[PDB]
RNA sequence: GGGUAGGUGGUAAGAACCUCAGAUCCGGAGAUUUCCGAAUGGAGCAAUCCGGUAGUUGGAAACAGCUAUCAUUAAUUGAUGAAUAAAUAGUCAAUUAAAGCAAUACGUGGUGAAGUGAAACAUCUCAGUAGCCACAGGAAAAGAAAACGAAUGUGAUUCCGUGUGUAGUGGCGAGCGAAAGCGGAACAGGCCAAACUUAUCAUUAGAUAGGGGUUGUAGGGCUUGCAAUGUGGACUUGAAAA
RNA sequence: CCUGAGUAGCUCGGAAAACGUUAUUUUGAGUGAAUCUGCCCAGACCAUUGGGUAAGCCUAAAUACUAAUUAGUGACCGAUA
RNA sequence: GGAGAUGGGGAGCUGUAGCGAAAGCGAGUUUUAAAAGAGCGUUUGUUUGUUAUUAUAGACCCGAAACGGGUUGAGCUAGUCAUGAGCAGGUUGAAGGUUGAGUAACAUCAACUGGAGGACCGAACCGACUCUCGUUGAAACGAUAGCGGAUGACUUGUGAUU
RNA sequence: UGGACCUAAGCUGAGGCUGAAAAGCGUAGGCGAUGGACAACAGGUUAAUAUUCCUGUACUUACAGUUAGACUGAUGGAGUG
RNA sequence: GGACUGUUUAACUAAAACACAACUCUAUGCCAAACCGUAAGGUGAUGUAUAUGGGGUGACACCUGCCCAGUGCUGGAAGGU
RNA sequence: AUCAGGACAUUAUCAUGUAGAGAAUAGGUAGGAGCAAUCGAUGCAAGUUCGCUAGGACUUGUUGAUGCGAAAGGUGGAAUACUACCCUUGGUUGUGUGCUGUUCUAAUUGGUAACUGUUAUCCAGUUUCAAGACAGUGUUAGGUGGGCAGUUUGACUGGGG
RNA sequence: AAGGGUGCUUGACUGUGAGACAUACAGGUCGAACAGGUGAGAAAUCAGGUCAUAGUGAUCCGGUGGUCCAGUAUGGAAUGG
């Protein structure tokens, strides 16, 4: 599944309205990035993990 | 974003301050040496009690660093296969500090400093366990 | 329990019996419930083949009768344990859930055409329709205002009529088509997080379990007093009755 | 003192809404606030006036449907139906 | 309410004042400087029944070739893959090798051996060039008679697969 | 002849990888003959069976109990196949 | 005419078509390029430029002339849009 | 992460410029009649930059109290010292951006190897090795793109073209 | 004369329009007469383009100029008319 591990935000399915306005059904993919964490209880884990909530982890000072 | 730094003066003209830019995730957040100061509690109320504890792990800092000391300077012992003093393979790092938990210690490979050993006998490793805190370790390398 | 005098299912007569010590029949509750099948010991060409483990019986022993158990996954608990010393991965054991089916119907959610119409056609419509798929449920979804929207105003959601084929929107073409307001069916609104406080976690808690508190003519907590013992249900167990 | 933060917004591509993208509502990518003298809203927008307090959860009833059990109906068919 | 007529139910619908794009004015009003002129107006209703026509739904009926979506099929045939089987019979007689001559030594030549080849002739086998017949046939593609290959890029069975 | 032995192509496939969804790919294991390994011949008989039944003579693979000899030697290595 | 032996339009065309040996050109330095698949995965290849994919001709002998304005291909380094 | 380079602003700092006449290198608009001396002159030595080969200035060392016809002369369209604002051109400590260019590694990648889960060519984890903030990847935006899709491609017409 | 020359001007007007022509619709054509304010002329009179007949193209969309129009609560604005 190309969804995140954290949470399960998906691809968001949508047109491509080219100029002329003709339609075509077209996905878009979440940014998926291999950064790491650390939970509490040592066993550090690599996740594939979205930038959004790579963004929050990264405040949260989860790593 | 958290600006804050610890245990030294890196690279730069500051102090154990929150003298720190936005970097992200550089030398800021990569670097599990220095303080992720969060600017809720860190103008005063996590100014003096927190600064008496920068001060309480720097003593101790310098304590079981001093203490790891006394474990090296009373030899590593790793053994290798050898071809009349000239190894096959290589003593990196990561075998030193393997062979150093044989002294119970356990030492992060990053702070093992140096080249890879590449011939039996002895050699002294310099050690950065701190800013201002370098050891010298004697590695004896044997042929089995 | 009811209920009598026949009955042993239809193509069905005959043969041989049961029955008026109350059978068959009818209603409630039970037990049995070969094999395949989600199929689940392991396989497999579905309804067959080959087993393990622990008991007991027979046997001198293979071996055969007769019982029970033996899939995977997730959570929890315990034990064990790597490269590596500790630790985690992993492995073993125990207990509890589902996996499937169908009512061709209804609901939600994901994804999603084309024929056709436009007298051709691409924007558009058909259409968020059919189909594929996941997920339940007896109904679901939605829901208690950061609202309507023009006023000395209404006061959760849902559903029916009307507003109206309106205001608008549309290669302003084909076509599409509300939200208010109004009349009605039904009517209930409750509870956490956080301030503060308690107990404990090498209390580095930033965590665990309590108290407390639930919001708009703003509320609650913090300091101090008065009045309260009661309605109320979106609700636990018993008893009695209809 | 507290009143739900990678949140509301702003930008790039799209859509739900009656609306062919527009206030309102949602979002794949990026950035990103404030704290009752507040925040949002009344079809771009600003001020005044007025309304409501998001970013947490739960909810019977009216509603849709009947392969099924029981009783019954029909200006419904009566063996090419 | 007898799966009733009907009773309640005025919320709304049409008509009662039009004109104007609109605020607005009002038996007048828009245009207009204009109160002239012209345009439009200066009352004839409504609800049902029934019938004709019409609109949206397949809309009198039957009739496509087609378009899209989901599935089922490689047991015929095409290819590939694993594994097996088959090719009566008869000829031609390669390369190479041994020996003898010859060569300064090679090269070359002769004999003998050897037994190759997308070789040869031809049955089973495979294929399908020609005539004739049959063409509602014996047969939804064949028969008699001829015909090409027949140790090879061959033929064939069984299983798997696209 | 085939199972209870073996594997090929290949099929399935715990964990796992990837994929809106279903599914797809694939490791260990498991299946999968058209192949490998395994011990029975002759004759007779019935209306219908026959290396199967019967007659005559055989071999095999296990199991105990027994006599004698000997230290066996695999889930793994090698050779053979 | 085609070099040959072969393959082909089952069920109207077996041919002068297709194949082929050989030739040249081009791509490709290994996680190769090309390819199937959305991706994982796989072929290429348990291969490595004396190798692999693609286009074009088609045994063997002799020959393969002229044009780089246009299209395409490769490179370019200052400028213009 | 770090180092280098050059570009444009500016914090602090200097200057910079020759049509003639004008005792001369006149960049423009002012307040402007005096101005200098340890924020140290005449005379000299050196030098960056500049070049009208003559001149300017900045910076230094010595010098030491007498001086400015570049105040008042005189010219000329613009007139001279001294405190200010605005142009052309250069150097400086300084930031702020990005641009090309290095080095390094911890993110990250691997169809390099070793080890374990393990009797396992997948996989996960640890280390090594090579790459290295590039690549791959998500969004956004240009270009080539019948490989692919949906479609149009008129009518009259002494038959139709 | 509706042709040639001259003087003066700009009626190559505004607001309208009874009544007809020819017309499927759309459109086209002719025009008396009335009000405002003009030109030529002594005045009557004439002049709403030329001697007449062609000299041109709907709707939608968007733009430009003026405005005794509206302005999603109010004042404006944007946006429309
Ligand atoms: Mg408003
Ligand atoms: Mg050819
Ligand atoms: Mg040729
Ligand atoms: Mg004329
Ligand atoms: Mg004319
Ligand atoms: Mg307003």
């Amino acid at each position: 599944a190309k969804k995140d591990q954290l949470t399960l935000r998906g691809p968001l399915y949508g047109n491509n309205r080219s100029h002329s306005k003709t339609i075509t059904r077209r996905k878009w993919n979440v940014n998926l990035q291999p950064c790491k964490v650390k939970t509490a209880d040592g066993k550090t884990t690599r996740i594939l993990v979205s930038t959004r909530t790579l963004r929050t982890l990264k405040k949260h000072n989860r790593l | 974003m958290k600006v804050i730094l610890k245990q030294d003066v890196s690279n730069l003209g500051k102090r154990f301050d929150v003298v720190d830019v936005k970097d992200g995730y550089a030398i800021h957040f990569l670097f599990p040496k220095k303080l992720a100061a969060p600017l809720t509690k860190k103008s005063l109320q996590d100014r003096d009690l927190f600064l008496k504890k920068q001060q309480e792990h720097y003593e101790i800092n310098k304590a079981l660093s001093h203490k790891l000391k006394e474990v090296i300077e009373q030899e590593l012992h790793f053994s290798l296969k050898e071809h009349n003093g000239r190894p096959y393979g290589s003593i990196i790092t990561k075998q030193i500090i393997n062979q150093a938990h044989t002294k119970g210690m356990a030492l992060q490979k990053f702070m093992f400093k140096d080249n890879v050993r590449l011939g039996f006998g002895d050699h002294e490793i310099t050690l950065h366990i701190f800013e201002d805190t370098t050891a010298v370790l004697k590695v004896k390398v044997t042929p089995d």
